């Protein structure tokens, strides 16, 4: 019931 | 560090210090970045702190960090899910991986080498559902010119 | 081989402090040890990454576990020795600690130029590693003065579950020094030690 479509992704990494 | 954004923009930001990589209605997702070398303009991720907020009936407020060097399978608070016993709608499991169901939202983390990354699925009308003030959010905006 | 302890209980006494108590089925009617058995104690939680079982031995029927950390879900099982013969590890019960006052300060404070608006700036940190409970709040204290006592700083009282914060209508080229604490429901941490931050100019 909790439980919530397209989506969207987000990065953060190194070098 | 660099970074790839909800909109698929690809940047390489300095952001030294603590930055909001989430600040929203659900989710704030906090990070710390660390010169590779005193004086570098190339900076990488040492500390990842998220907070899901509490969302009533599914999840209390939890909040996890990793750190470089501790990357553990639990919220700061020793707990692996949200709420109570029952309640799996927010859980961690061994990347260290976060499935927020309830905001159907999935955070990974993981250390290479002496640095932390991260990869964050969320639908888009919940990435997108923040307030006026919340305008800096690197995910959302990417970085100020002047941190690229 | 030997009956591991059965109804093992964790009775929760403060933030730190676990009483464990358990009964022994090969033992008789309410609970008298007539002979050289002793029992262990085994502990822990899940916080940080691989820790070990801590262990304690006990002579009767109950163990009082200190030195927890505050507001943690730990685990607690019983077994029992006598000389040669030595029980398995009984059923697993849990006990969550209370919880306590941050111990430590927020911590990466870092103080930046908002974009376009050089007389706001932005707070951006990180919790106190020692939180010991759910961070209800924080506190920002600002000055242009770093020798002013510190009942004369400016206050940003700030929401807990956020890490950034705007301050705005700041002097232009100017020293602001800044300092976050952190709260909880049993009060006040202690305060991050100043950070100076000089604004833009024109």
């Amino acid at each position: 019931p909790c439980n919530y479509p397209s989506y969207l992704f987000c990065g953060l990494f190194g070098d | 560090p660099h970074l790839r954004t909800f909109k698929d923009n690809f940047q390489t930001c300095k952001v030294e210090g603590a930055w909001p990589l989430i600040d929203n209605n659900y989710l704030s997702v906090q990070v710390t970045n660390v010169p590779v070398v005193p004086g570098s303009s190339a900076t990488a991720t040492n500390k990842i702190t998220i907070i899901f907020k509490a969302h009533h009936g599914c999840t209390d407020q939890k909040v996890y960090q990793a750190v470089t060097d501790d990357l553990p399978a639990a919220f700061v608070d020793g707990t692996t899910s949200g709420g109570d016993s029952d309640a799996k709608s927010l859980r961690i499991v061994e990347y260290v991986e976060m499935h927020a169901r309830y905001i159907g939202t999935t955070v990974f983390v993981r250390q290479v080498g002496r640095y932390l990354t991260l990869a964050i699925r969320m639908p888009e009308d919940l990435a997108m559902s923040y307030e006026e003030s919340q305008d800096l959010q690197l995910c959302v905006n990417g970085c100020p010119l002047s941190e690229r | 081989p030997m009956m591991p302890p059965v109804g093992v209980q964790a009775s929760i006494l403060s933030h730190d402090t676990i009483r464990i108590t358990w009964a022994d089925n090969s033992l008789p009617k309410h609970q008298k040890i007539t002979d050289s058995r002793y029992y262990t104690v085994r502990w822990k939680t899940n916080i940080p990454a691989n820790t070990k079982y801590k262990n304690a031995n006990a002579t009767t029927l109950s163990y009082l576990v200190t030195g927890l950390k505050p507001n943690t879900l730990y685990e607690f099982s019983v077994m029992v020795t006598k000389g040669r013969r030595s029980s398995t590890w009984s059923m697993t019960a849990h006990g969550a600690t209370f919880e306590l006052v941050p111990t430590s300060p927020p911590k990466d404070v870092t103080v930046v130029s908002k974009e376009g608006k050089p007389r706001t700036i932005i707070v951006n940190w990180q919790p106190p590693s020692e939180a010991n409970g759910k961070i209800t709040g924080y506190i920002i204290y600002y000055s242009t003065d770093v020798n002013a006592e510190i009942h004369d700083w400016v206050i940003e009282p700030v929401v807990g579950n956020r890490l950034t914060h705007q301050i705005q209508e700041l002097t232009l080229d100017t020293p602001y020094y800044f300092k976050i604490q952190a709260r909880n429901s049993k009060g006040m941490g202690p305060m991050s030690e100043a950070v100076q931050f000089r604004t833009p100019k024109a």
